């Protein structure tokens, strides 16, 4: 979901400072600017840390996990109670840990968002900064820099 | 698929009518209960609530459990569940039970049998007689008042 | 605080001129109670009992008896926090826009902070009243493009598990047909032991116009309004019946009791508009301010509201 | 603590907001007291 | 909350309230059932009757076409009132029990419409004609369904002799076990309505 | 007249605190911080700065209520079964209530001690047919995210290999800022017999027990090191600190056996009674427990 | 808890502790890195050495 | 001999039931006394 | 003197706690 550490059975050992940030609860970006535009949109499904597209149908338009030519932005945080998602518009650049389709993504690889909002090797939307890292059975996170859409 | 509905209602209930108030899914136990009934409890494998159960054996490391089933493996009827401990309350087939049980998606007096999933179905090896028509709680969830009094 | 912050002082000196919401007329003093919350939920528990079978006759010896079952329901009220932003003139720039009779730029629709805040608060209060009435939030007359809200957030018109009546398109002009539907809904109401309470009716202007026609050969001393009052008094144990007209409604009639034991409004104590401390400033004369408000908190029992709709086909 | 008192000196924005809420509550109480149906 | 278990006091209060509702329903309608349709009735003993199923009383049936015609309903009521036989107990108060729909119909102006004269007032005057101008009370009960019940309030004609243990009473037997769940029992007694024949008028509005 | 549980010797007085609960759960929250990237060099104008992230972890401890039933002689019927020196029916194995309750309580306390040590509930010697328990219910031996070392079957007798594995585990331990604490070691009788041999040509006045104590003192800031022998263990070595900040025991105040108020009386002379006890309540920080298993297969 | 937000005092204390650990690591090793592998090191200036490098 | 009074101390379940019946009767009597039609 | 079974159970628990405290006081490693 969002926080997988609220079902833990042991206390964490808070001594080491290395290799402690590549997790699924790490909301936001590794480097954040004060002048980054953040939007709140109602969402359907679970688009957290994924590319999001805007869907219009009566109710206001919502956002859901997607990519391709419908790519509207990237979801970086979610409020479950209000069922809202914080979105960085595709017109704004972003660096952070996003979901990848599999573990075949390597450094210096050009990445595209797919229908599920996951990054995959090859328009071009991002460039991988680290290797794909396994957090859960199917959860693969990769540090990546997004620079809009470029052919 | 839960005795206690997860989605809590947005309105208060109106306690003005005394009829047709027991036709809910959270009505655990039986309509007619004897003080000399034999009541067991077992670890639950899945959600066998309001269904006929059978004894399932694991590798051997863990103890036996109960899972929804019927046929010649029928051991008893699951009347209640404690979700915190995963404990299913069972009434053995050697004891007779009268209550609301899950029906497979039937008129008072029709003979019934337990299928592979612990659901009552219209007919061989179990004495189940329907005492009411099928009441639909959900588009796929149907209950029926049945009296079980052993095997045939 | 007033020495340092000027906008806070302006709000303090202009807050009195904001008119009270009209939704206060739709409720009684005991029917409204504030809750200390901004965004979240409040939960209550209600217990109920029921009969499982016919009672058992105690003859000779028997140990198999019919059972009485119990159940619990959890009622949850969701409160949501919303915000609006408005542009105004910076405090130090007012002298350069003061005119003979007014202050501000008519060419650019820029106002001083006090006037801008007053108008914005009035508009937000109108939106809040509309939400409390109809259960929806929208800015279009069609009512489309609504804002997706949380569950357990309802108004007097969209509250579920209530009595709903519909008057056909061909019978829209027929006040007798409308009154027939109203009587049917009134009979289907279930007040219970809380019947000796005043009742409230909310109607649209067209229905208010129709209500003053003579009762139908035509009568000579009694009218449709009097007939409706007598009909409602038949069920409220001859208690007060109040009639109100709201321009928000269109071809709809709402009937409900003013009893705190059946319908209660528990709004957040921060529901009405409140200024935000953050002010956006730049090198120009235009600044931006923010207003916060909270929505949610209407609790009603089942089958205690009559909602009559008149189809306009 | 209400905005209806001329002898009220708020210290910070939190107290200002609390005073605004109290003023709204007192205004609704006054409205219901002055209401005549 | 998760297992629907209450303290004994609250459980007993709720059970007693439900049982009292059942007792009131039996006293009115003459039957015992937990279904809204009224089927699967509990087989009771003979000589056990309620105010609605008492035999040898005056019965009228308003037809389907006149289900909303208050004039026809009042005509049937007048015929039943004429057929009533009070005899020497005329000077007694009368009681009328009405369903909510007919109660709402009663408050319409009497029919051109007569000012300051309702169908309720007309009915009260009509009943006062035969009760020697005594008090006529009107009650509305949701238990009834399109039924009007008219009967006097004289003990010489209709009497209620219930058991002194009719209302719910706790039992001494409390089932106990090694767990935290216990069981209790509540007793109540039914029966005891005695009315002379042809002293109750029952008007049924026949829908469909 | 009932002996104290042996699990008390495995904990310090400050490491145990009672909780008022029979069945349910307790939960606690811990807050952590982390660095998401390398720092940012402040030079000229820059707006994008590296961020420090935060996290909350909720740890839940479950408790379970269990019951046993035993038969005994009725109080009034005792006099027809007593004798000059033997009390109770020898042929039918019937005892008075006091003796039956004492023996049953002793058995239940043995079961509780075994659960606290190994985190399992079973009555078979093989250890199979275990009672299924709730999640977040662990003992000192099955606690996850700890240090686990395994000595091979061929080296089941080589104390040098056993000590090498123990040393590797001690190095992998992460006591951290709570290192200045006494340490506790639990071993089986075979391991205790092995520990008295001279250290290895054989040394003089240097034994494996002394070497192990010195090795543990190297990491515990020269604090006290205690060694206990438990016949419950078998081919297992357990090492952990006696610090409340790392390992704590919050048992239910009704954990130890308690008689029930229900007695099953009848017309005959046989009655039945019930005993209740509560299981659960061990809290441990990760990577603070060393478990060494000596394989034989 | 659901959104992982803290008061300023606790947030500052935790961040200061992490930064102090990083400073100790740099003083000992002469490098700045947030990984246990030691890769993706921050580029530094010359004449900036630790006890190990 | 009714549950309404506080001086009443039942000795057994039979007297308790008799007190319950007396309380029901007294409540009915008081209801009819206070009834206004 | 325990008036009721609840007091009896509380006394049993307090006795267990006191025995634990006394055992730790008398313990010498």
């Amino acid at each position: 979901m969002k926080n997988p550490q609220h079902d833990a059975s042991l206390l964490s050992n808070s001594n080491e400072f290395r290799d402690k940030n590549v997790e699924f609860f790490a909301s936001g970006g590794t480097r954040t600017s004060k002048f980054d535009k953040l939007e709140n949109h109602p969402f359907l499904g679970y688009p957290y840390k994924r590319g999001v597209k805007r869907v219009i149908q009566h109710y206001e338009p919502h956002v859901e996990a997607g990519g391709g030519e419908d790519l509207y932005g990237i979801c970086i945080d979610i409020d479950e109670f209000s069922k809202t998602a914080t979105i960085v518009p595709i017109t704004n650049n972003f660096e952070g840990y996003l979901v990848a389709k599999d573990s075949t993504v390597k450094v210096k690889d050009k990445l595209i968002f797919n229908k599920d909002g996951a990054l995959e090797k090859v328009t071009i939307n991002a460039t991988a900064l680290t290797d794909a890292k396994q957090i859960s059975n199917e959860v693969y996170l990769v540090k990546v820099a997004v620079f809009g859409n470029k052919a | 698929l839960m005795k206690n509905p997860q989605q809590d209602s947005g309105l208060l209930s109106n306690s003005i009518d005394f009829r047709d108030q027991n036709l809910i899914f959270s009505n655990s136990g039986g309509v007619c209960t004897s003080s000399k009934d034999k009541i067991e409890n077992y670890p639950a494998k899945g959600y066998p609530y309001k269904r006929g159960v059978k004894l399932s054996f694991g590798d051997g490391t863990t103890e036996l459990e109960v899972e929804a089933g019927g046929g010649d493996d029928l051991y008893g009827v699951c009347s209640d569940i404690d979700e915190f401990s995963g404990m299913a309350t069972v009434i053995p087939i050697t004891n007779n039970f009268t209550g609301y049980l899950t029906l497979k998606k039937v008129n008072p007096g029709d003979k019934l049998n337990f299928n592979q999933h612990g659901e009552l179905e219209k007919v061989k090896s179990v004495n189940a007689i329907a005492l009411s028509k099928a009441h639909k709680l959900t588009e796929d969830l149907f209950i029926v008042l049945a009296s079980v009094f052993g095997n045939r | 605080l007033f020495d340092e912050n000027y906008y806070a002082k302006a709000v303090a000196n202009i807050i009195g001129e904001v008119k009270d919401p009209i939704m206060y007329k739709w409720f009684s003093p005991d029917q409204i109670e504030d809750v200390d919350l901004q965004m979240g939920y409040q939960k209550t528990v209600k217990w109920d009992a029921f009969l499982n079978a016919n009672p058992t006759t105690i003859a000779n010896e028997v140990n198999t008896i019919s059972t009485i079952g119990f159940s619990s329901e959890v009622v949850r009220l969701n409160y949501l926090k919303l915000q609006y932003k408005f542009r105004h003139l910076k405090q130090t720039s007012e002298k350069f826009y003061t005119s003979d009779s007014y202050i501000g730029d008519i060419n650019n629709n820029l106002l001083p902070f006090a006037q801008a805040y007053k108008l914005a608060s009035s508009e937000i209060i109108k939106l809040i009243n509309h939400f409390v009435l109809t259960g929806t939030v929208s800015i279009q007359k069609d009512g489309k493009n609504q804002k997706r809200l949380l569950p357990n957030m309802y108004g007097l018109l969209n509250m579920p598990e209530q009595i709903k009546e519909e008057v056909a398109s061909g019978d829209k002009d027929k006040m007798d047909k409308i009154f027939e539907k109203i009587e049917a809904g009134l009979s289907k109401l279930e007040l219970g032991d809380e019947f000796s309470t005043p009742m409230m009716v909310i109607v649209d202007p067209a229905t208010s116009l129709k209500l003053v026609k003579p009762y139908a050969a035509a009568s000579s001393c009694e009218k449709w309004e009097d007939v409706l009052i007598q009909t409602i008094k038949a069920i409220n144990n001859r208690e007060d019946v109040y009639i109100e007209t709201s321009n928000l409604l269109k071809h709809k009639i709402l009937i409900y009791p003013l009893n705190s034991e059946l319908i209660k409004f528990k709004p957040s104590k921060y529901m009405l508009p409140t200024p935000n401390e953050q002010v956006d400033k730049d090198s120009t004369d235009v600044a931006h301010s923010y207003i916060d408000f909270v929505l949610g908190g209407l609790l009603a029992t089942r089958k205690t509201i009559l909602q009559v709709n008149i189809k306009q086909s | 603590a209400s905005l209806l008192d001329s002898n009220f000196v708020p210290i910070n924005f939190t107290e200002f907001v609390q005073a605004i809420s109290n003023t709204y509550k007192q205004r609704r109480i006054q409205f219901y007291e002055n209401l005549k149906r």
